[PDB]
């Protein structure tokens, strides 16, 4: 485990690794809005078709 | 020389550790190992194969 | 010396002169001190200690001159400015060929005592000799941050001070008073050497030489444990490791693992934070982040070989801190303690990233989230500046003093600034400026000096509380993908929804100030953000908008309406969590009556802002296109929409919009 | 139940590091600094504390004395300890100390190695640096420079390893003299206003060595008027170890420098001896000291010729100036002439102890002792020689009026009839004003300003008896310029106008100065007069205001004087 | 010949007898152990 561990490690410092965490975020916050937006359009569908009927 | 291919050999084991590690048998390294060398290779042809072509210029007086 | 420690005293007997007059006198005063330092080089006296005497004289005087002009950046400090302006110009970027005249004078200081015997006699040249000494590395340390500052790329000087520093590692030797001045001025080139790879120092010192420096120093004051060289060293090795020094930085943490390295004695100390000074606690803990950011994979490896005895102290101290200090036993250890408890934070985030990198962070993580108490209590939550008493000093200083202000004394960022009572005003040299009128001193230890050592403290744990801000927050982000299975979840949700809160409590009450702290706005939105996000994606929120949503509210109501203004992160972190406060809701009436002001108020006018301006914008306009569609999806507004119509069609949204889709 | 625990800790600490042992190095240099940090920690605190080291500080001499301690060695050196003990050994083989003594000094040498190698030499590419800084300042020796691996290879040899042992051997000697002279010092003499932790260790400590309470109306001085003999008869086997080096030592390492080193060592511990006995002694001024411990160290004197045989050599300078005033300074001391001449003219019994002045052989011993080193042609014995003149010249006329036992000792060397030999001492020793200028050499070196070879405190203590004898001496010698000179550059010594501070110390320190404002004799003689020579004689009145403006800032009760 | 000879391995012992050269390796070592430290930690975290 230490092995691969230091075979895989970079030469920076680790608390900029951990900050790409909020990068991952901004970058994920927008496909859950485009779900957001896309099962509420869904939604809005299903409920005409139940008021039709 | 030791000291600095231990260094690099630490290297190799943090870049391919860090770019995976949960299946250090895997393909893909081999993929990327395989490929690096043809590269140094082809790198090497190229480079004396230039040299050779230069060596031509000479005999052309 | 005295002319300029006088003229430092720019704050009151004085009849007959002026700022011009004094000006210039120190000019030439500054230009013949630094003659007498080229020429000094030359002289032969009849012994050393003369000239010995004379070097420490005009060192200190150079140095004196130096720090009073970074010290502060008000207008105090502009008597000596062209004084100590030409000190700088001419021992930071001197001419070539007179380049070596000013830097031999320490060259044979340096030399003369590393080769003077010891005797147990004479003890006044052995004092002269040391304060000679110590005197020099002020100087050079002084001369180091002010090339550091001002935007210095190219120093000469440094090239000398690192075959200075080649002795000064054997100098110490000699006396053991060199030690804690030698390592400043060491840790000070260090530092230009990072904002300046570098010149490598093992180099200039030696494998021999180096080795047996680091076996001297590595011990931290062993034979009597004090705490002012404790943190001296604590700071030099933090900062010779966060530099690019890799050959010593090696030899120091390994210790030729580690077995009689610094670390070995830093867990030795950090086993006993229950009953050691919290003074160096800070530094220690510094000293450990410091070696886990760059060189992780020795220290987290030997904490969880040895996370036992870790571990276990981090919890007991998390447990018995408690938030509130100051009503308590204790008012500047409040500070120090919120910088122990977010440097611990720091660092059990630190590794429980590398545990989640080697998937090993459930059980520690699952372990460590009961022991966040503290952190509930004293962690986002800011509103301890108490800008009440900060607010009376200033008004009672501008009523005593019209021509100094409360903001005159604000440091230039010359020295690392302390987190004690010197953080923010500089408390070393108001002592020595204001002290010479009835006011200062005060009776029973009463006046102006205690209430500025009070605001120093609280700017200090405010500081603090900021650190344990950014630590938490990296941590529950960490967290929040960790504890994705369905368990613990009462607890986790709770803390989540607390810290929401908190922080959106901390943005309606009194914010700090912009020009001392870091603007808040868009610090802590996001945060709040990214845990709503998940949260939803883990879909186990208590659908308790009922009452998070009126801080929001208010918030928005409250932000002066910057909707285009420099301030778009802010605005646009704001809608983001309205978004996903308002679709949390969705998921579970009173509730509409409290979210039709956003779809009345908020949304109405930020879209009409938006179609005025744009006459940046795409995004901002999709980003409130989406609140509405969101907004539009909660259960309570399917039976309101009579009483909805009216409110939209008010603002004739149709009209802009068909103007805008031409 | 007087254990070496908390002063030898067991040897695994040692090597490990997990507790350095407390050498007598750092002691020395936290009394010497008077830092507050250091002297207040718990390691130093718990060390000094304890009473084992008390008993040891108070008999140095059992530190050093040769014992049979094989068991306790090798209990300590059982349960890198090899070399260790091997090391051990051979230095109680070497030296006549005792195995534990050695073991502790080759463990501190072993904790020291890192500045035993960092005081070496440097190596060729820090001088080819040092040569790239310069572009005078010729400070370096790179006709002997070498690379830094055969620097190494060299420091881990044998013979190289036991001279560094025996380098740190002589220091740790001179560190334990200067850390115990430092802390008597300290005991004594404590400033006033010092830290509150300070003044309840210097308690802790006094009541439990010496039972010294200040609290008492009367304290125990016993104990501490017991450490004059104690050093006195050390100095007996420093000098002996001075003029013959050990013979159980190798010859090899015999050479120039080693030599060198032990005649600097043996001259530095017997420096210090000299000033805790001149402190012990001056702890109770105006009483008189055993006689039965003068004599012996008059004999001492006599035999050694007051240390000028270690002396007499000319590398020693440096340290001979300060030890021959030292010598002048104890012996001026032990011989209070003022407390005598009050005797011999009041004839009244002190009571604090019985004096020389009963015991004709001790008269006899000095008289001869006097005459050995005048004979010798020796300036040291200047100002000692003057004195005992002036005792001999109060003892004649004293005789004269009773024309008791005294007059054993006047007429067993036929001093009696004729007063040639003391007057011609006189004579010669006030011819050139020889005496004055060694008076205020010795002043010089043993001042409070930088120049001052010891503490300020213990010059303005050594000044004491120097200034008595010029008190005593004034009214026999008319006044003049060289005596007038020689008590401006005692009392003055020669320092700076930024060496004036309002820091407040004991009175004590502040004695030196006042008694120019107490004793009529020094004040109706130097500062009347001085002031009457006015402007005319401008350097004594000027000097003297500003030694008195420079030294009663701080005191209230003489602060309108100047 | 031995001048030659002693002129190049003066030459060649000089080169390599330098602080910077000496120190740059030493930098590069601590200079990767920070990248070892970080991208371990890095690792750990996304180690799902």
């Amino acid at each position: 485990d230490v092995d691969t561990y230091l075979s895989n490690l970079q030469t920076k410092t680790t608390l900029s690794m951990i900050a790409d965490g909020l990068e991952r975020s901004a970058r994920d916050f927008d496909a859950f809005l485009e779900e957001n937006v896309t099962l509420e359009w869904e939604a809005q569908r299903k409920r005409i078709y139940q008021h039709f009927g | 020389g030791k000291d600095l291919a231990k260094m690099i050999k630490e290297i190799n084991d943090m870049s391919n550790t860090l770019s995976k590690g949960s299946k250090p048998d895997d393909p893909l390294t081999q993929i990327v190992r395989v490929l690096n060398g043809h590269l140094a290779q082809l790198q090497w042809i190229d480079t004396n194969a230039a040299a050779l072509q230069a060596k031509v210029a000479a005999a052309q007086k | 010396a005295a002319l300029i420690d006088s003229a430092a005293c720019s704050a009151v007997p004085w009849l007959g002169t002026s700022e011009k007059i004094l000006s210039r006198v120190a000019l030439a005063i500054a230009q013949a001190a630094l003659d007498v330092y080229e020429s000094t080089t030359t002289w032969r006296f009849r012994s050393e200690l003369d000239r010995s005497i004379l070097v420490r004289d005009v060192v200190g005087l150079m140095h004196k001159l130096v720090v009073h002009a970074h010290t502060l950046s008000s207008h105090l400090t502009s008597t000596l400015s062209p004084a100590a302006a030409h000190i700088i110009s001419s021992f930071l970027t001197p001419p070539p060929s007179a380049s070596s005249l000013r830097f031999q004078p320490l060259l044979g200081t340096l030399l003369v005592a590393l080769i003077t015997p010891r005797a147990t006699l004479y003890p006044g040249q052995s004092r002269i000799l040391a304060e000679r000494v110590t005197s020099v590395l002020a100087f050079c340390t002084s001369l180091l941050r002010a090339a550091d500052f001002l935007g210095q790329t190219h120093i000469p000087l440094q090239t000398h001070l690192f075959q200075s520093a080649c002795l000064l590692a054997r100098l110490p030797a000699a006396n053991a008073v060199y030690r804690a001045p030698v390592l400043e001025l060491l840790r000070a080139l260090v530092e230009v050497a990072g904002r300046a790879e570098p010149p490598s120092l093992l180099g200039y010192l030696g494998s021999h030489a180096a080795r047996s420096f680091i076996s001297l120093v590595e011990g931290i004051d062993k034979p009597f444990g004090r705490v002012e060289h404790a943190v001296v060293t604590w700071r030099f090795f933090a900062a010779v490791i966060r530099n690019r020094q890799q050959w010593m930085a090696g030899c120091l943490l390994t210790g030729r693992v580690g077995e009689g390295s610094v670390l070995a004695a830093a867990m030795e100390r950090l086993r006993e934070v229950k009953s050691l000074d919290v003074q160096e606690a800070v530094a220690v803990m510094d000293f450990v982040v410091s070696a886990q950011n760059y060189w992780p994979w020795t220290i987290f490896a030997v904490r969880k070989e040895k996370e036992v005895v870790d571990a276990l102290r981090g919890y007991v101290r998390g447990l018995k801190a408690p938030g509130m200090v100051m009503k308590t036993d204790g008012a500047a250890a409040a500070a120090f303690q919120a910088r122990i408890a977010a440097y611990v934070a720091e660092t059990f985030a630190m590794q429980l990233y590398h545990m989640r990198q080697m998937r090993q962070a459930e059980k520690f993580a699952g372990e460590l989230v009961a022991d966040l108490d503290y952190f509930l209590r004293e962690g986002v939550m800011v509103w301890g500046y108490n800008a009440s008493l900060h607010g009376n000093f200033a008004r009672n200083f501008a009523k005593r003093f019209p021509g100094v202000e409360v903001d005159d004394f604000k440091r230039t960022m010359w020295l690392p600034r302390e987190l004690g009572k010197g953080y923010y005003y500089a408390l070393e040299v108001a002592e020595q400026m204001l002290g010479f009128d009835a006011g200062w001193g005060g009776v029973k230890q009463s006046g102006f000096r205690k209430e500025m050592e009070t605001a120093n403290l609280n700017l200090s744990l405010v500081e603090a509380q900021v650190s344990l801000f950014h630590a938490w927050e990296y941590l529950l982000l960490e967290l929040t993908l960790s504890l994705l299975p369905k368990k613990e979840n009462a607890a986790f949700a709770r803390q989540v929804l607390q810290v929401v809160e908190q922080c959106l409590e901390a943005n309606q009450r009194s914010q700090p100030p912009e020009n001392i702290f870091v603007v808040l706005g868009h610090a802590r939105a996001g945060l709040a953000l990214t845990l709503l996000q998940r949260l939803a994606d883990a879909n186990q929120l208590p659908r308790d908008v009922t009452h998070l949503l009126a801080l929001v509210s208010s918030a928005i109501h409250a932000v002066e309406n910057p909707f285009g203004a420099n301030d778009l992160p802010y605005f646009r972190t704001l809608l983001k969590i309205l978004f996903v406060v308002l679709r949390a809701a969705k998921q579970g009436v009173a509730i509409t009556q409290q979210v039709l002001t956003i779809l009345d108020r908020v949304v109405a006018r930020c879209f009409r802002a938006l179609a005025a301006l744009v006459h940046t914008a795409p995004e901002d306009l999709a980003l409130i296109t989406a609140i509405l569609q969101a907004c539009l999806s909660v259960p309570g507004i399917e039976q309101c929409q009579v009483q909805v119509l009216n409110i939209m069609a008010a603002h004739d949204v149709f009209q802009v919009a068909v103007a805008l889709f031409s | 139940t007087l254990t070496d625990r908390t002063y030898l800790p067991p040897l695994e600490d040692c090597l490990t590091g997990r507790t350095v042992i407390l050498s007598w190095r750092l002691v020395a240099s936290a009394l010497e600094d008077a830092d507050l940090a250091r002297l207040t920690s718990p390691a130093l605190s718990t060390f000094l504390r304890d009473g084992f080291v008390h008993e040891l500080l108070k008999h140095p001499a059992r530190v050093f004395e040769p014992k049979d301690l094989k068991q306790e060695f090798e209990t300590k050196t059982s349960s890198g300890v090899d070399t260790i003990k091997k090391d051990a050994l051979w230095l109680a083989d070497a030296v006549a100390i005792n195995q534990v003594a050695a073991l502790r000094i080759v463990l501190i040498e072993y904790q020291t190695r890192a500045h035993s190698h960092l005081v070496l030499p440097l190596s060729t590419q820090d001088v080819a640096n040092i040569q790239e800084a310069a572009g005078i300042l010729s400070l370096l020796n790179p006709a002997s420079a070498v690379d830094a691996e055969t620097m190494w290879c060299d420091f881990e040899t044998e013979a190289r390893r036991r001279e560094r042992i025996l380098a740190t051997y002589l220091s740790e000697r001179r560190s334990f003299t200067a850390a115990v002279d430092a802390l008597v010092t300290f005991l004594l003499h404590s400033a006033p206003g010092q830290h509150k932790d300070l003044d309840s260790l210097r308690r802790a400590l006094l009541k439990d060595a010496f039972a010294f309470d200040e609290d008492l109306d009367v304290p125990d001085r016993s104990k501490l008027l017991t450490m004059a003999p104690t050093y006195m008869n050390l100095v007996e086997d420093c000098i002996a170890r001075a003029q013959a080096l050990p013979a159980k030592l190798g010859e090899s390492f015999k050479t120039e420098a080693f030599e060198l080193d032990w005649l600097r060592t043996a001259i530095t511990e017997a420096v210090h001896s000299l000033s805790i006995a001149f402190q012990a002694l001056d702890l109770d001024t105006p009483y008189f000291a055993p006689h039965e411990l003068l004599s012996e160290w008059f004999e001492l004197m006599n035999s050694s010729l007051f240390l000028e045989s270690i002396l007499g050599f000319e590398v020693v300078a440096d340290l001979a100036m300060p030890a021959r005033s030292l010598v002048s300074a104890i012996c001026l001391k032990m011989l209070n002439i003022d407390r005598t001449i009050q005797f011999l003219h009041d004839f009244d019994y002190p009571d604090g102890e019985e004096p020389y002045l009963l015991s004709s052989q001790t008269l006899n011993k000095i008289h001869t002792a006097v005459t050995n080193a005048v004979n010798s042609g020796v300036a040291a014995s200047l100002p000692v020689a003057f004195a005992w003149s002036l005792i001999v010249h109060q003892m004649h006329l004293g005789y004269q009026e009773r024309a008791s036992p005294y007059d054993d000792f006047l007429r067993e060397q036929r001093l009696d009839n004729d007063i040639a030999p003391v007057e011609q001492i006189a004579m010669l020793a006030t011819s050139r004003g020889q005496v004055y200028q060694v008076m205020s050499e010795m002043a010089l070196c043993l001042g409070t300003t930088h120049e001052a070879a010891f503490r300020p405190a213990v010059g303005a203590r050594a000044r004491l008896v120097f200034q008595d004898l010029l008190k005593r001496a004034a009214y026999l010698i008319p006044y003049q310029d060289e005596p007038v000179f020689s008590l401006l550059a005692i009392l003055a010594t020669g320092r700076q106008y930024w060496d004036v501070t309002d820091a407040l110390s004991a009175s004590s320190l502040n004695q030196v100065y006042t008694d120019m404002l107490d004793d009529e004799t020094l004040f109706t003689q130097f500062t009347m007069q001085a002031i009457n020579r006015f402007p005319y004689e401008f350097n004594p009145f000027s000097v003297l205001c500003r030694v008195l403006a420079a030294a009663l800032i701080t005191n209230k009760d003489k602060a309108d004087v100047v | 010949d031995e001048d030659e000879l002693k002129q190049k391995l003066q030459q060649i012992d000089k080169t390599l007898n330098d602080p910077a050269q000496g120190s740059r390796l030493e930098e590069l070592w601590s200079r990767l152990i920070v990248l070892r430290g970080y991208a371990e930690d890095l690792k750990d975290q996304i180690n799902q």
